[PDB]
């Protein structure tokens, strides 16, 4: 345990936060490049945290290329540390990289397809991320991009109710959690796609609210305001008020100019409002749009 | 039922053969008896009762349990420190908001120090590695309640008194896959409330067909039999509870006419 801690040299503090630190380190003896998260246990003295519980468990069954790779967890008496394989960087660093030249289509189908495969994968495991957002999508030199931190992932053998502590961050909420729906289901996961699906294109977020209710408007705004015939079933949510404006539907080639008519097809089947007629992953993977996909690799910074 | 429930329900059936424990790991437990397990599972069922725990998490410290005593010696005087991780860990894993350690310290009565039980947590941990995912009796419940044309909550209060009645007799449960123990706790509840039997749609989904569950059937009908008089008594006070339409109560057929 000591003895593993030892054979890792610190390289740099790859970012940090509540959970603990993440540092790049080496493999002394392999050269191995790894990211290693540190969590401090004494911040509790509750044993090891649900997110830990969490991520690894749920992480070390899924063994997926667009999944990061869990490779060790070392236990110590005081800390508990995570042994991720490395990428380069995240999503949102590269997206504001990108904002003036923009990012290749063709780089987004790949990217958009290799995070609908990892996402598959997780849903047909009983897995949901709950917190798909720019910052956790990983890429690497080589043109791939995997689904990471899972610190609030949830396996749903049994159905996931809703918790207001543990959502994905505003942005990229889906409208069901936002009109107060009781379980979570895989479809919240595509909505996130969605939006970061159209956050590449335009190079600017699809939905950026100020508050749940701001959240929600925009939404309405772009989308139009659902009603029973458009979601059977929304008047009757716990937050749907029916003072709400009625806003029509804005036209996708406005709202995400640069897509086809196929990339349109795909962004509209991803932010469905009925949680059930939501497209799934994979189905996704079988849209059209992804007829002639590729693997670019990236211009990393 | 997510277009994932096939993948799910046949990934489940996969896992289920790996998370398997010894089945006859309590014969070469040099001081632990099957008396004493059955004990600690039916206290466990009362501390989930007491902290409002769901089932889930009930099942998958059995679970835990019973793949950690399958490879570990256990003494009389440590069983209930393993039971108090084991019931710590699937909650930090199932629940929302988890008991603290203190309050598994509590109801064990300071018989352990919070100190032991997060050592034992750690312990369970290694010799389980991390791998707590793991299939239940009441997953393969809700994946079948699906297939369940008349959605009855009689029925589906019924099996689930069943198959927790099962966690509690290693012998001879622990021979039989979760999935089947569930296939045979459905039929058994589906025809003891409303006569009818083992559904086609989950003979497609299963492959089980009610000749394939009729062993585990057996043994189960008789433990519904002699539920009453079982020195474990804790699920039956659970299930007479109006939450579960005190299905506890109703009386089991007397020949199941297989
Ligand atoms: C949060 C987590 O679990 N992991 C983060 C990473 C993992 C595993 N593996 N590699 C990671 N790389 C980065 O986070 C990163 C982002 C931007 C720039 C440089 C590095």
């Amino acid at each position: 345990p000591l003895v593993d801690m030892e054979n890792f040299q610190k390289v740099e503090k790859i970012g940090e936060g509540t959970y603990g630190v993440v540092y790049k380190a080496r493999n002394k003896l392999t050269g191995e490049v790894v990211a290693l998260k540190k969590i401090r246990l004494d911040t509790e003295t509750e044993g090891v945290p649900s997110t830990a519980i969490r991520e690894i468990s749920l992480l070390k069954e899924l063994n997926h290329p667009n999944i990061v790779k869990l490779l060790d967890v070392i236990h110590t008496e005081n800390k508990l540390y995570l042994v991720f394989e490395f990428l380069h960087q995240d999503l949102k660093k590269f997206m504001d990289a990108s904002a003036l030249t923009g990012i290749p289509l063709p780089l987004i189908k790949s990217y958009l397809f290799q995070l609908l495969q990892g996402l598959a994968f997780c849903h047909s495991h009983r897995v949901l991320h709950r917190d798909l957002k720019p910052q956790n999508l990983l890429i690497n030199t080589e043109g791939a991009i995997k689904l990471a931190d899972f610190g609030l992932a949830r396996a749903f053998g049994v159905p996931v109710r809703t918790y207001t502590h543990e959502v994905v961050t505003l942005w990229y909420r889906a409208p069901e959690i936002l009109l107060g729906c009781k379980y979570y289901s895989t479809a919240v996961d595509i909505w996130s796609l969605g939006c970061i699906f159209a956050e590449m294109v335009t190079r600017r977020a699809l939905f950026p609210g100020d508050s749940e209710i701001d959240q929600l408007f925009r939404i309405f705004r772009t989308l139009g305001t659902p009603d029973e015939v458009v979601w059977p079933g929304v008047t009757s949510m716990p937050d749907y008020k029916p003072s709400f404006p009625k806003w029509a539907r804005q036209d996708f080639s406005k709202v995400v100019p640069p897509l086809d008519e196929d990339g349109r097809s795909l962004l509209s089947q991803m932010l469905h409002y009925d949680p059930n007629k939501r497209i799934s992953a994979k189905a996704a993977l079988a849209h059209p749009f992804f007829q002639d996909v590729t693997k670019p690799v990236p211009h990393l910074r | 039922v997510p277009d994932y429930h096939e993948d799910i329900h046949t990934y489940l059936r996969e896992m289920e053969v790996k998370c398997k424990p010894k089945v006859g790991y309590m014969k070469k437990q040099p001081d632990i008896t099957n008396s004493m397990r059955a004990i600690l599972v039916d206290w466990l069922v009362e501390v989930g009762e007491e902290y409002k725990l769901q089932n889930e998490t009930l099942h998958l410290a059995v679970n835990y349990i019973d793949r950690f005593l399958s490879s570990m010696s256990v003494l009389r005087g440590k069983l209930q420190l393993v039971g108090t991780a084991a019931m710590l860990l699937a909650s930090k894993f199932e629940e929302i908001y988890p008991p603290e350690v203190a309050e598994f310290v509590y109801i064990t009565d300071d018989t352990y120090t919070k100190k032991q039980v997060l050592r034992m947590e750690h312990l369970v941990l290694k010799v389980l590695t991390f791998d707590l995912a793991a299939p239940t009796v009441n997953q393969f419940l809700t994946q079948y309640f699906l297939h369940q044309q008349p959605a009855n909550c009689k029925v589906e209060s019924l099996a689930m008194f069943l198959g927790e009645l099962s966690l509690i007799d290693a012998d001879p449960y622990l021979k039989y896959l979760p999935s089947v123990i569930a296939g045979a706790a459905f039929h058994l509840a589906l025809y003891t409330v409303t006569g009818q039997s083992w559904p086609e749609s989950l003979i497609r989904k299963t492959g089980y067909t009610l000749e394939s569950l009729k062993p585990c059937l057996m043994d189960l009908h008789q433990t519904y039999l002699k539920a009453p008089q079982h020195a474990q008594q804790s699920i039956r006070e659970k299930y007479k509870n109006s939450k579960y339409h005190g299905v506890s109560l109703l009386n089991p057929p007397e020949t199941l006419n297989l």
